[PDB]
């Protein structure tokens, strides 16, 4: 049989994955601190990558890429997009952003804000006036769904395997608002399941791709693939190819894969903007089984084999 | 001219020493009987090779070396080996009963009984030097002698030769080629006792040498001979600057000036290329750019770790063969554009380069093929701290149950030495984290 | 990309390439620790011999 | 670390000891007269570990034969290799010990022990660098059990810095001579806990079960059991006797014994004794199987602290490594995690007689507690009625000594249970 361990009890995705692996009959779970394992479902923080790949006779695999935190932390994502010549800040799909400490970019952020304020501009900060961490431009003109006059975000799940193939899960999720967008209460400005909880138009304030595509057809005479998906695939490919030399495990003594959650925003001109990248994302109940089984087939059995695909391979 | 004395301790230190001195004799044109037909100054000289070889009136070139082991089997190989005529009997020191893989037995019980004899033979070597530089010390981490006796000897050498430099070549343990379950204990104890007495130490992980022999030489089950010939090529590139004419690393203090900005962080990472099998009647000759690029692949490092996730404090490139500076500089420019080489911000981002025109030498009939050019990179990177972490974790696993501790207390040690040594290692890991961020 | 300190001899050459500027215990004490360890071995062996005599 | 001094005491001890010397003498090419007639030089490289070299190029075993009655040693001297032993190394009395630990340890044995020590001293004084001693005996009788443990105590007093190793045969009601065997065995186990560094536990119950169930022997004799024992003894001394990459008794103790009292080893052997050679996966699977264990304990009822395994014959090192790593990775639950890399593998090109390949297992397992539990129960069932105690109080012992032996045994059991959890 094959060997795996579990070191994160809060991951619903990998709890399902481990359950499926036990439902295979060829995988068996070990105590969390047993070093003789083939597969590690590791912890979120301080994952001891240095201890992997030193067990004689074991091919060892882990569900995280060391160094991928640069893409999944907000300040480091800003710094990466600004300082990487492959992105060079001049990329058209990431909002104008500056990192501020409580080098510092305070003088430059206020400097560009001086040109922006005279005309307007509204900004956002997390980790209309500047006097009142990362501060980036708040997209004041988002695409609003009708009926409802409400905003949304797009969550895409992306699997990167040990060969650095990039797989885009065919099913994404729009996380929508319920209250009409008011550009003058932050519930209509903020798209989050927890914040919304509601549930009038769709179940759980989340709409799936077939329905959203039919809406794009009927309302705007276009398709989701043409108006949005080309941009999403381009952004994913750029972000991951950019850091490939820093995180690739191609000639390394252990191997990595990882599941990412990309979050996007669409403006009223059908332009896609990358909001953020999640390194330990959740999923949708209707998609847990499919996506997890796909994780097993494409990420795990590809290295440890047993006795149409749901992914789109983003060539590069 | 200033002499260097080599000291080989325990089985690993002795066998590696034999491989090294064989390679030295092939490189300098010294026959197994000690004669050197290219040396026109008979019975003397202050040439570069005289840093490692003295001369007798009969024209014999004798290594400035001493071999020490607590059991006689391994040094008896030297006594009847190919280069037996090279050494005098006083250079070979053996005991009767080894340290049974127990640091406490090598350091306390047995070391107290033989340390004065060893120092006396070393003193006999020092009396023949007109300006001794210091010592090069070869040993394993895992053996009872290699760990325990070496730590004691290093303390006494600091006492008796205060101003001399001391460099180490240390064999870090790997279960693929392991001999005892207590090797983590011995490794930590000897690093704690030796840290303050070593100016610069080159660690070689047996796991890395093993994997390079299996992968590049296509040897399914590498022996100590294969491992030691590869290791001896590495050591030879590191000491060639002392043995030949040149301007870079021409004395032991230069190793510290060039590679070690803080005293405790004195463990440079060695990477070597190319390693090509002799069985292949033809292989393509790698250019300067290709071997320089190969210096940044983990699979060619002497210790397995990921330099992409650490920071550099110094870097030295040591070339041998058909190499000119123009190609080195072009290659470095390409590597800088294609790789992530981050230095600490309080160090310059430079590379020190040395080139010896004589291409590497290989033992006839050995496993290494003759190549036109080779390179050994010595870089002081925080990424090597991974090896410490691995080791420390194994320590923590056994010591939490006090497994095997009674064997050390039984020899006169106290439990406090275990925790003291472990706390020193924890402080070392802290130092590497602070420098590496 | 500055090359500095080029030294050339018949055996080879060396130089430096810069890409960016920057941004003991005594002998008596040793004898003391050794002798203390020996004394502890001696005490343990005396306890053994006392046990065997009982 | 060169010479080993061998000692065999009592009926069982002398019978398995004689078989051991017959087997390893055949392996090293030594004929019954002490002359070397071998073909290879590997058999002579480390022959001094067990043999002295006498003028005329003769090899004499460094062995001492002890008993309180002459019968078994008379049969040894007339055995196949009886002529090879040094005649002065036979030390014997006439009274016997009557299957009585007190007679061997306190009354009859005390008279002969000083003569034995004189011979031990004479053999040790000619050693270039003595490693220690190996003793063969049973625990259920009187001479090997009582006088054997007395001897171990005296030897430790004179040579406190040498290793003490034993092959100790554990009694069983299935292969029993007298009802007092649990008394003798319980008294001896406390001595072994204090005064040996390594003890191989040879359980007569397991030997009988192997002869009956596996070897298909309806009526096993002591000879059939001693065939298994001698095969095992050759296996476990292989790496002491042949050029090995490692061994000696001290490095064995250091690597196998993490806590001083827990030094009782469970041995195993494969294949169990036809013209077809076993493949490496078969050797590895059988060598870890309970049915190949020489102590009647289920390893799946405990955990391995340390393991050593020896492969003999011409085979693939790569396949051996792959199979050993295979059984470790597939049975990782039965190995303690707090001792990293606790399984050691060795290979010797010279196979034993009549086999093209073989494998020998040495395990330090907490499941050995079952053995001690069995003995403890049989002790208590009699001792709570003080049955058969007069045989012992008549030699000067008191009931208190029995109470203390029982308490010490149950302490050993509880210590094993402590490290099993
Ligand atoms: N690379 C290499 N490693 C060796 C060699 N010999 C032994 N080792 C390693 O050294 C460690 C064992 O220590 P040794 O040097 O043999 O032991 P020792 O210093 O002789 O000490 P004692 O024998 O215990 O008295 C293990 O990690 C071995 O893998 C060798 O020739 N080459
Ligand atoms: N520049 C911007 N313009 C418009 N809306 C923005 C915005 N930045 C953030 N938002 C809104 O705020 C929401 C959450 O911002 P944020 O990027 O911090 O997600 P989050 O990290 O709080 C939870 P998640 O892991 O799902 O991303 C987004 O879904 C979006 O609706
Ligand atoms: C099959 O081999 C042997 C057979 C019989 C043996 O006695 C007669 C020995 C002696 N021993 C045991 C041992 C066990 C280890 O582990 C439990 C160990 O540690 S290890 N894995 O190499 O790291 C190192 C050793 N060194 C030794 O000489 C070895
Ligand atoms: N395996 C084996 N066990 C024996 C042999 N002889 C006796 N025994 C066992 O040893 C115990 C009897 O002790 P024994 O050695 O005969 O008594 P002693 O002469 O006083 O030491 C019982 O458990 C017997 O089953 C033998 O040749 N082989
Ligand atoms: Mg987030
Ligand atoms: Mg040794
Ligand atoms: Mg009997």
């Amino acid at each position: 049989m094959y060997t795996f361990v579990v070191r994160d009890e809060n991951s619903s995705v990998y709890a399902e994955v481990s359950r499926l692996l036990l439902a295979t009959g060829q995988w068996k779970r070990l105590r969390k601190d047993n070093p003789r394992f083939n597969l590690m479902l590791g912890e979120r923080n301080r994952l001891p990558f240095g201890r992997l790949g030193h067990e004689p006779g074991l091919v060892q695999l882990v569900n995280y890429y060391r160094g991928a935190d640069k893409l999944c932390r907000k300040a480091s994502l800003v710094k990466l997009i600004k300082t990487s010549p492959e992105l060079s800040e001049s990329c058209t799909w990431f909002p104008e952003s500056y990192v501020i400490y409580p080098t510092d970019e305070r003088e430059v952020f206020l400097a560009a804000y001086n040109r922006r304020r005279e005309g307007g501009n509204v900004w956002i900060a997390k980790s209309s006036e500047a006097s009142e961490h990362v501060i980036q431009k708040y997209l004041e003109k988002p695409l609003l769904l009708e009926p409802g006059h409400r905003k949304f975000d797009i969550r895409s799940w992306v699997l990167v395997d040990h060969l650095y193939n990039i797989y885009l899960y065919r099913e994404g999720v729009l996380r929508t608002s319920s209250e009409p967008y008011n550009s003058a209460d932050k519930t209509c400005h903020l798209t989050n399941h927890c914040i919304q909880k509601y549930g009038r138009y769709e179940e759980g304030n989340e709409m799936f791709f077939e329905e959203f595509n039919q809406y794009l057809m009927d309302a705007l005479n276009t398709t989701l693939e043409n108006s949005i998906l080309l941009q999403i695939k381009h952004i994913i490919r750029s972000c991951l190819m950019c850091i490939e030399p820093a995180i690739s495990t191609k000639h390394l003594h252990y191997q990595s894969f990882q599941l990412f959650g990309f979050d996007f925003m669409v403006d009223e001109e059908l332009k896609v903007w990358l909001i953020e990248v999640n390194g330990a994302p959740a999923c949708a109940q209707k998609l847990y089984a499919e996506l997890c089984q796909g994780i097993v087939d494409v990420a795990i059995s590809s290295v440890f084999p047993l006795a149409t695909s749901i992914f789109i391979k983003l060539h590069h | 001219m200033r002499e260097c004395i080599s000291i080989h301790v325990g089985q690993a230190g002795v066998q590696i020493g034999n491989a090294c001195w064989e390679l030295y004799c092939l490189e300098h044109g010294i026959q197994p009987d000690g004669q050197m037909p290219s040396d026109k100054t008979i019975g003397g000289g202050d040439d570069s090779f005289n840093t490692f070889f003295s001369e007798t009136g009969a024209g014999k070139h004798v290594p400035r070396a001493v071999f020490v082991d607590l059991e006689p089997t391994v040094i008896d190989e030297v006594r009847t080996g190919t280069y037996r005529q090279l050494f005098h009997p006083e250079q070979l020191i053996t005991g009767k009963e080894d340290a049974a893989n127990n640091y406490a037995r090598g350091h306390y019980t047995i070391g107290k009984e033989i340390i004065d004899l060893v120092l006396d033979r070393i003193r006999k070597l020092a009396d023949q030097c007109t300006g001794l530089q210091g010592f090069l010390v070869f040993h394993s981490f895992g053996g009872g002698t290699g760990s325990g006796f070496t730590s004691l000897l290093m303390e006494r050498l600091s006492v008796d030769y205060g101003k001399k430099s001391k460099l180490e070549f240390s064999i870090y343990p790997a279960p693929q080629v392991s001999t005892a379950v207590v090797e983590p204990y011995n490794s930590i104890l000897t690093t704690h006792t030796t840290l303050e007495h070593s100016d610069c130490a080159f660690m070689v992980d047996n796991e890395a040498i093993y994997d390079i022999c299996r992968r590049n030489l296509d040897i399914e089950r590498p022996t100590y001979t294969n491992l030691n010939r590869l290791i001896s090529q590495i050591v030879s590139s590191i000491t060639a600057s002392l043995r030949f004419d040149g301007a870079l690393n021409v004395d032991l203090t230069e190793f510290q000036t060039n590679l070690v900005p803080y005293p405790r962080i004195h463990f440079p990472l060695a990477t070597y290329a190319p390693v090509i099998s002799a069985e292949k009647a033809y292989h393509e000759q790698l250019s300067v750019a290709e071997i320089t690029n190969a210096c940044f692949e983990p699979a060619n490092q002497m210790v397995k770790c990921d330099p992409r996730h650490g920071k550099y404090m110094a870097c030295c490139l040591l070339y041998r063969g058909d190499v000119v500076p123009k190609d080195v500089n072009a290659a470095i420019a390409t590597i800088k554009t294609k790789r992530s080489i981050q230095f600490v911000d309080w160090c310059p981002t430079g590379f020190k380069v040395g080139i010896n025109y004589q291409p590497p030498t290989v033992v006839p009939g050995g496993d290494l093929a003759k190549v036109q050019r080779a390179v050994c990179m010595l870089s002081n990177t925080t990424a090597i701290a991974e090896a410490w972490a691995r080791l420390d974790h194994k320590f923590d696993l056994m010591y939490a149950k006090r497994a095997f501790v009674h064997w050390y207390v039984g020899e006169g040690m106290e439990e406090g030495e275990f925790s003291e040594a472990r706390e020193d290692m924890a402080a070392l890991e802290k130092d590497y984290e602070e420098v590496g961020v | 990309m500055e090359v500095i300190e080029l030294n050339k001899c018949t055996s080879g050459q060396s130089f430096e390439v810069i890409l960016k500027p920057p941004s003991d215990p005594s002998l008596e004490e040793i004898q003391k620790k050794l002798e203390a360890a020996e004394e502890r071995r001696k005490y343990q062996e005396a306890e053994l011999l006392k046990h065997l005599a009982e | 670390m060169r010479e080993i001094v061998h000692i065999q005491a009592g009926q069982c001890g002398n019978q398995i000891g004689a078989k051991f010397w017959e087997v390893i003498s055949d392996e090293h090419g030594i004929d019954p007269t002490g002359s070397y007639h071998g073909d290879s030089d590997l058999q002579l490289e480390r022959i001094n570990v067990y043999y002295n070299e006498a003028t005329g190029n003769k090899y004499v075993p460094r062995a001492i034969l002890v008993d309180l009655e002459p019968g078994t040693m008379d049969s040894v001297r007339s055995g196949p290799f009886g002529q090879i032993f040094r005649p002065d190394n036979f030390v014997f009395g006439q009274s016997g010990a009557g299957n009585n630990w007190a007679k061997g340890h306190y009354t009859e044995g005390a008279e002969l022990v000083d003569s034995v020590l004189d011979v031990v001293r004479k053999e040790s004084e000619s050693c270039d660098c003595l490693q220690g001693f190996q003793l063969t005996h049973s625990l259920g009788g009187g001479t090997g059990s009582g006088m054997g443990t007395l001897l171990i105590s005296k030897i430790r007093e004179e040579y406190p810095d040498r290793i003490m190793n034993t092959f100790s045969v554990m009694p069983s009601p299935k292969v029993s001579d007298t009802v007092v065997e649990p008394y003798n065995a319980t008294l001896s186990v406390h001595q072994l806990v204090e005064n040996t560094d390594e003890t191989y536990c040879i359980d007569n119950e397991a030997l009988y079960d192997i002869c009956f169930r596996t070897l298909k022997l309806t009526t096993p004799t002591y000879g059939d059991l001693n065939h298994l024992v001698s095969a095992t003894m050759s296996g476990v001394t292989t790496c002491l006797r042949f050029p090995g990459q490692l061994a000696d008794l001290r490095k064995l103790a250091v690597n196998m014994v993490p806590f001083p009292r827990l030094h009782f080893f469970m041995p195993g052997f494969a294949p169990l004794t036809q013209y077809r050679a076993l493949t490496v996966p078969e050797l590895t699977q059988q060598m870890f199987d309970s049915k190949n264990m020489m102590a009647a304990c289920d390893p799946r009822h405990g955990r391995y602290l340390t393991v050593a395994a020896i492969f003999r014959g011409r085979m693939s090192m790569k396949e051996v490594d792959e199979q050993m790593l295979n059984v470790q990775n597939k049975n990782s639950s039965y190995f303690v995690e707090w001792i990293p890399n606790n399984v050691k593998t060795a290979v010797c090109d010279i196979p034993p007689r009549g086999l093209k390949m073989s494998a020998t297992f040495i395990g330090n397992s907490t499941a050995i507690q079952e053995l001690f539990k069995r003995i403890s129960e049989q002790f208590t069932a009699m001792f709570r009625r003080k049955a058969f105690l007069h045989w012992y109080t008549g030699e000067g012992m008191d009931e208190m000594e029995f109470t203390e032996a029982e308490s010490n045994m149950n302490d050993l059991v509880s210590e094993y249970q402590q490290y099993q959890d």
